[PDB]
């Protein structure tokens, strides 16, 4: 569960671009594209990104990096 | 006022009525009328023709 | 998909570019089958198909064809939504006024051609003529005729003339017009002529010209050629169940343009004569007239109706138009609505929400997840899987809700905090359960009000309520970081008996080792709750870095109090539970408790608060009843006391010694003295009559009386609602305003009979209607202070600036009123402020002060603190962040991009339902006196001859505990700086007597003073003194009217006596009424009399629209020596005399007033030349922004202290930034604008430091404050000027002008249906920004 | 002061008056304005306390 969003604001600052940064990894979790990185309790991919975001291990330049690794996977693996 | 019926009213009202003997004579002008545009067909031989 | 909205007038060409019809025929649809008539206003080849993808007659009904049109019937085979969006179009056949163009305000066609427009009403019904570019015979351009006049003009000249009459002669005169030689014209008029009122109507014409010629129009478009209609879909004519239809009244209009059409056409067939056409053409101008905009003619009304019908600009603008009922709110899907209730067993995150509310909202979510479990084969056999409401699906539901946050919504959505969010807990039932916490927020009670749900459908929106709008996130209000999840009632009073202390109780005075044996004894019954009691407790501090220090101790307390210390979280210390904790306590535990220890232990330790609050209320059976209410002894002995004082003011009025004024004044003082009588006997009586005893004979204490614990503990009601109940109530108030000398006598613990019950339903029902009436008046304040400051949006990090306002308190003549700690609390410095001994930084120059930097304020002697305010900003187009403040929901700094124009304006509109001698120093100190100029007289006192002079009472921590107004001419006991005792009157002015004291001493003579014209003589029957007196303006004669009465002084050589320290004498001139005391050749001293001259939310919504006062304050433009002019025109000429500058000022003063200054003084820009109200207006430009800001934030912040509530003057701050953002240019030089236009501040601002970054000269400027009502509608970007106010004048005036919306600031944005440029939307808005040209 | 301030002088001025103050825009009659102001104040049909 998650009652308070503190912890996601103290790692993530501005308090609008954790929106933004859990709404696209909960996209990543949600489109199978990804699976999560914290074990779940049955909560919905809203509150498994907020808490991968309160892990430090998301954030958006990690999800830049992550996003541009496959695309150097894409583009090894055109073949 | 802007009341446009009333406009027309008094844009009308200037003209006055007519006698019972100038609706003849305005008639009669009818007749002049007809009969010059007549007169003027008279004249012209490729409608007589048609 | 698009950018920027563009706005402009219609060609002809055009106009037939967006039509697919030509719409010939009257009719709408056939009577018999309701196929659409070819080619009427619902037609077939014009608009589009019925039916989706097929033809009319039938030959095209499938999907084979999409491109085809039907050689029978035209029918473009497409979608019908295609015939909610093709329009037509009116061939009309003689040309026709726009209305728009015509009959608004400022009208377009009026001062286009500079004619009035009565003049050209009159061209237009066919009542004269008007010469259209005629030569120049004998007949001017706009010479209008009239037909005699124009047999006179025709029969004079045969040839070379030309003036027609009607919308053809408007068309010709517009068309002829050419536009670039009268804008020659007019500069040439403006550059040589000055005719100072014409000439500035004149530069409105010009800067009309040159806005007209730069945009893309021509002026003929103003008069309409063909007219466009509107797609059918819009205007639609359906079937009702019953075979009878549905009609929009455009119907209607375009039937009865179309029908006047085609009979102008089928006369001008004819050949009719000239009164039958000019009949028709007028008509056919009403026809379109009342199309566009019916309203503004005779009102021509509707069939079988005597209601006026509904035209197009009925259909945009108002309450009901397309702006404010369908754009900018829109009723909405998955929402839902039921009777709200309490259910205490919640945490604050969480709200219950009924199961069949659940499965409703709910149900393609239940869709989805039973079409991926498998469950249901196809989504129509979900449909029936949950419409039979099987025992599958609530498992399901249960699912989907788990994490789901909804909102929840009261229908005053006054403050932000009308919407939150939550997680909801399945009830059975068919009530909200909402969490009692969270309802002083909402201003909910349940007493039968109902509340919406709306369920977040997308993820985003999921996360936005989560992180932004969840319950536990808003307990700070954004009007001050007061709490707003406030307990409210019952756990106010649950607390206030558990933590209280009673004299002799069980365990009186016993030993304890903790809180839990606390507990263990109050729940077995050997010891009571309360009872004084040495406990040991443990609480923890963070006395190191975010560290916690544990100290243990025997605290003397009481039972209840270490129970509730369990509750408590680590960081607190035991003084925050060692008190009574009433309403006021416990805000300021949760304050200390958010401050130190964050948001997590405050959100559950509010839960935990109201847990045990409801439960021991419930363990302290806190019940009111009939002996609750303890009647005085002493109450019938008062009022038969003042029942033989009101019998003695009786006799002494029916004994002829008293009049009925002074009569009526004595008999309400004399009741108000036995009503205050009343209720120190019933406080006294209630509050200490407990008497117990312990160990001894007695001992009193504050008492147990049931009603006395909900008065102490602030839950419900105070001491006034309590005197209404047990003393008298009151006087009450005739409607008159006048208050009746019998006052009510009786209580409601006694009965009242039926005259008194029958006075007292007047004040009931004046206070209903007045509920009613102010809560409309604070709403349209709302919505005014909304639509003034959507555009200003938090932008920048930083502007770096060293502007800022000076932070004082704010004490005036009693004690303080609001200090300075609370008010700097969360703002921050421009420049670094310094300890008393200088040269000692204690904060540097920009810190966010928070409460340990008020703390290091506050152990130090600091008074006054520069604080950057928004008002003073640097940025463009918003406020930066570093600028603002902090104060939010949260406590740290705003963030990068969250609207604060609409939190403000709500902050400041929201509490709009809750609104409605000498020197008698109190306290001690030493004295100070600013701007004092003074001088001792003979007697030992210290008269002043400045009336700018502040008294300032600074103790010997520097600040200021008093300050007093001197007024101009008071005699001072002791002087400055001098230690100063309570009650001792300094200053003993006179305050019937306006003083002519001077600084010289010598012989007091006449000047000018002729006797029986300027002066009287008359022998005293009091004193005796016969004197010569200057009386008034009727009785002074012809010879001294103009020549004035004045005053000199010499010595006894006979020389003038001049001032010491100048050269100029005391020459003074006096009025009528001023009483020449001594006379000829009299001695004075220094400063003596020469002579003698004797005898709510409206508030808020004149002083944010800033209107002009009624009688304003007049002040001196530059400072100067004043001096008088000419004499007896009604006024005065007031000349003011620079030293440097160069002097020739003067200004008309209506001289039948009494002024302020003498002719021998000096004043200062923006001081005051008379009293009264001033105009925002002057104080702006004269002394400066940040005095006008000052002005008004103080004047406002005094309405609303009075009612006691707390606004935060960040929010009034930036109000005071959206009046002001439009600024007149004084001179262009190298800018493009004008000598008077008015363009606003930021857009003048990015022009000059282009051009000062260049070596060129700037454009200097002149501030103008607006009002709330004019400066939202003066904007660049008019949707947020057309979506409130008057619609017709903004689209016109920004239709003539080809202007063009960029869509800027968050009206536009919730228009037009995207993202916003504030709230998460604003990194998209940053993305695109950064994308969109570059 | 009423007087010194009405411009007209007899019956039918005023008359003419009123029913010009009262159907405006139309030029007047002696008859139609008798009639007028027979149906205003003292006409048994379009006027009446109970
Ligand atoms: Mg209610
Ligand atoms: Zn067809
Ligand atoms: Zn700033």
């Amino acid at each position: 569960a998650r009652v308070t969003v503190q912890d996601a604001v103290e790692k993530i600052g501005n308090r609008f671009d954790l929106v933004l940064v859990a709404a696209r990894r909960a996209r990543q979790m949600q489109v199978g594209g990804k699976d999560p990185l914290v074990p779940e309790e049955n909560d919905k991919t809203t509150v498994i990104a907020l808490r991968e975001i309160e892990e430090g291990l998301i954030n958006n330049q990690i999800l830049d990096v992550r996003e541009r690794q496959e695309q150097q996977e894409q583009e090894a693996a055109e073949l | 006022t802007t009341d446009p019926v009333r406009m027309y009213m008094r844009e009308m009202g200037t003209v006055e009525l007519l006698t019972r003997e100038g609706e003849i004579d305005i008639a009669k002008r009818i007749e002049d009328g007809i009969n010059q545009v007549q007169c003027s067909v008279a004249e012209y031989p490729e409608a007589i023709t048609y | 998909e698009f950018d920027a909205i563009k706005i402009a007038l219609a060609s002809p060409d055009m106009i037939r570019s967006w039509s697919f019809g030509e719409v010939k025929k009257p009719e709408t649809i056939n009577y018999r089958t309701f196929k659409p008539e070819r080619d009427g206003l619902f037609c077939a080849r014009i608009f589009g198909p019925v039916k989706d993808y097929e033809c009319l007659c039938g030959k095209y009904k499938r999907l084979k064809h999409r491109g085809v049109i039907c050689e029978k019937c035209g029918v473009e085979v497409t979608q019908t939504k295609v015939r909610r969006e093709r329009m037509g179009h009116i061939e009309l056949a003689s040309p026709t006024a726009h209305i728009w163009f015509l009959k608004s305000l400022p009208s377009r066609i009026g001062l286009l051609l500079d004619m009035p427009l009565r003049d050209i009403e009159r061209v237009l019904y066919f009542e004269s003529y008007v010469v259209i570019e005629g030569g120049m015979t004998n007949l001017e351009r706009q010479q209008i005729l009239t037909e005699e006049q124009y047999l006179d003009a025709l029969e004079e000249f045969g040839d070379e003339f030309d003036a027609k009459m009607g919308a053809e002669a408007i068309q010709a005169l517009l068309k002829s017009m050419d536009l670039e030689q009268e804008c020659e014209q007019l500069r040439e008029e403006l550059n040589e002529t000055n005719s100072e009122t014409k000439r500035k109507k004149l530069t409105k014409r010009i800067k009309l010209l040159e806005a007209f010629v730069q945009s893309g129009n021509k002026p003929e478009w103003m008069i309409l050629t063909v007219l466009p209609v509107l797609p059918p879909d819009l205007r639609p004519l359906v079937p009702l169940d019953g075979g009878r239809f549905a009609t929009s009244d455009l119907n209607d209009l375009y039937r009865r343009v179309i029908n006047r059409n085609n009979r102008l056409k089928r006369l001008l067939d004819l050949a009719a004569p000239d009164i039958i056409v000019r009949n028709e053409k007028r008509m056919l101008q009403e026809a379109v007239d009342a199309l566009l905009d019916n309203g503004r003619r005779g009102r021509a009304i509707t069939g079988s109706n005597k209601r006026p019908l509904k035209s197009l600009a009925d259909m945009i603008k108002g309450k009901q138009g397309r702006f404010r009922q369908n754009l900018l709110g829109k009723r909405v899907d998955y929402s839902g609505r039921s009777v709200i209730t309490v259910g205490p067993y919640l945490r604050l995150h969480q709200c219950g929400l009924p199961k069949k509310m659940a499965l409703e909202l709910f149900k393609p979510f239940i869709y989805g997840k039973l079409e991926l479990r498998g469950l249901a084969t196809t989504i129509k056999a979900a449909k029936k899987m949950v419409e039979r409401e099987e025992a599958v699906v609530w498992d399901i539901l249960d699912e989907v809700i788990r994490e789901h946050p909804v909102l929840l919504n009261r229908a005053p959505t006054l403050h932000r905090l009308g919407i939150q969010a939550f997680e909801p807990v399945l009830i059975e039932g068919k009530a909200i359960q909402l969490h009692p916490l969270v309802c002083a927020a909402y201003n909910a009670d349940f007493d039968g009000d109902q509340m919406a749900v709306h369920v977040p459908l997308t993820l985003e929106a999921q996360l936005e309520a989560r992180a932004l709008m969840m319950s536990t996130n808003n307990i700070l209000s954004p009007a001050n970081g007061e709490p707003i999840i406030v307990p409210s009632q019952d756990v106010v009073l649950g607390l206030y008996y558990m933590t209280r202390d009673c004299v002799n109780a069980k365990g009186e005075g016993m030993v304890l080792t903790g809180p839990k044996e606390a507990e263990r004894l109050y729940r077995s019954g050997l010891a009571s709750l309360h009872a004084r009691v040495k406990v040991r407790i443990t609480e923890y501090e963070k006395d190191a870095n975010g560290e916690l220090v544990a100290k243990t101790s025997l605290k003397d307390t009481t039972v209840g109090r270490a129970i509730l210390w369990m509750i408590v979280p680590k960081g607190l210390p035991y003084s925050i539970v060692n008190q009574a904790l009433g309403k006021k306590a416990i805000s300021k535990m949760l304050n200390t408790c958010y401050r130190i220890l964050g948001l997590k232990p405050t959100v559950i330790f509010a839960d935990q608060i109201m847990y045990t609050g409801f439960a021991y209320a419930a363990r302290s059976g806190a019940s009111v009843g009939i002996d609750d209410m303890v009647i005085p002894e002493k109450k019938h002995e008062i009022i038969s006391e003042a029942e033989a004082e009101v019998a003695e003011i009786q006799e002494q009025f029916q004994s002829g010694l008293v009049t009925a004024g002074e009569r009526y004044n004595k008999v309400i003082d004399i009741w108000a003295a036995a009503n205050d009588r009343v209720s120190k006997a019933m406080m006294d009586n209630l509050q200490t009559e407990t008497v117990i005893n312990r160990d001894g004979q007695e001992e009193k204490q504050v008492s147990f009386n049931s009603i006395y614990m909900m008065a102490d503990s602030g839950a419900r009601g105070s001491a006034a609602q309590i005197r209404q109940l047990a003393g008298m109530r009151g006087l009450m108030a005739k409607p008159d305003g006048s208050i009746i000398e019998t006052p009510i006598t009786a209580n409601f613990r006694e009965g009242l009979n039926v005259l008194q019950y029958f006075i007292s339903t007047h004040g009931a029902r004046k206070g209903l209607a007045d509920t009613a009436l102010k809560t409309a008046n604070s709403g349209y304040l709302t919505r005014r202070l909304v639509d003034v400051a959507q555009d200003l949006v938090v932008t920048e990090d930083d502007c770096g600036t060293h502007e800022g306002i000076m932070m004082t308190p704010v004490i005036e003549g009693g004690d303080v009123k609001e200090p300075l700690r609370d008010r700097v609390l969360g703002r921050v410095t421009a420049e670094d402020v310094l300890k008393p001994g200088t040269a000692d930084i204690l904060v540097p120059r920009n810190t966010l002060l928070h409460e340990q930097w008020c703390d290091l304020l506050e152990e130090n002697s600091v008074d006054a603190v520069k604080v950057r305010s928004v008002v003073s900003c640097d940025t463009d187009f918003g406020v930066c962040a570093h600028c603002y403040g902090r104060d939010l929901a949260r406590g740290h700094i705003i963030n990068k991009g969250e609207a604060i124009g609409v939190i403000a304006a709500q902050s400041i509109g929201e509490p709009g339902t809750q609104l409605t001698s000498s020197i008698q120093v109190k306290n001690k100190g030493s004295i100070k006196l600013s701007n004092v100029k003074s001088v001792v007289n003979s007697s030992g006192k210290l008269v002043i001859t400045s009336r700018n002079t502040e008294l300032k009472l600074i103790d010997e921590f520097g600040r200021t505990k008093e300050s007093y107004k001197v007024p101009y001419g008071a005699v001072l006991a002791k002087g400055d700086g001098e230690q100063v005792a309570g009650g001792e009157t300094v200053a003993n002015w006179d305050p019937h007597t306006m003083p002519v004291i001077t600084e010289v001493s010598g012989f007091v003579r006449f000047t000018d003073m002729i006797d029986g014209q300027t002066i009287t003589r008359q022998t005293d029957e009091l004193t005796g003194l016969s004197s010569l007196v200057v009386l008034d303006s009727a009785e002074r004669t012809a010879g001294g009217k103009d020549l004035r009465p004045a005053l000199k002084i010499v010595d006894a050589q006979g020389n003038d006596v001049l001032i010491p320290g100048t050269d100029m004498p005391a020459q003074y001139f006096l009025p009528g009424k001023a009483i020449v005391q001594l006379e000829d050749g009299v001695q004075i001293s220094s400063g003596d009399t020469l002579a003698r001259i004797p005898q709510g939310l409206p508030r808020v919504a004149d002083l944010f629209e800033a209107r002009r006062p009624k009688e304003p304050a007049i002040l001196a433009e530059i400072s100067g020596i004043v001096s008088f002019g000419k004499e007896t025109k009604g006024k005065r000429r007031l000349v003011i005399t620079p030293v440097d500058g160069s002097d020739p000022y003067e200004e008309m003063i209506p001289k039948w007033r009494q002024l302020n200054v003498f002719e021998g003084e000096r004043v200062e820009r923006g001081d005051v030349i008379s009293d009264g109200p001033e105009a925002p207006h002057d104080i702006l430009r004269l002394r400066g922004v940040h005095a006008v800001t000052r002005y008004i934030v103080n004047e406002v912040q005094d309405v609303y202290r009075l009612q006691g509530v707390k606004i935060n003057d960040k929010h009034i701050e930036v109000i005071v930034r959206q009046m002001l953002r439009k600024a007149t240019i004084v001179n262009a030089g190298s800018s493009d604008f004008l000598e008077g236009e008015q363009v606003e501040y930021s857009r003048v601002k990015i022009a000059n430091r282009e051009l000062e970054a260049n070596g060129k000269v700037g454009a200097t400027y002149s501030r103008d404050l607006l009002g709330i009502t004019k400066a939202s509608l003066a904007t660049e970007s008019f949707i947020s000027a057309a979506s409130f106010q008057e619609t017709t004048r903004v689209l016109t005036e920004a239709a003539v002008a080809g202007k063009r919306d960029e869509l800027r600031g968050l009206k536009e944005n919730v228009i037009v249906g995207r993202l916003i440029p504030a709230g998460t939307g604003y990194a998209y808005h940053q993305d695109r920004m950064r994308r969109r040209a570059a | 002061e009423t007087l010194r301030v009405d411009p007209t002088n007899d019956r039918l001025s005023a008359l003419v008056e009123i029913y010009r103050m009262m159907r405006p825009g139309e030029p007047p009659t002696r008859e139609a304005a008798e009639s007028l102001f027979e149906n205003l104040f003292f006409s048994e049909d379009r006027y009446d306390l109970s």
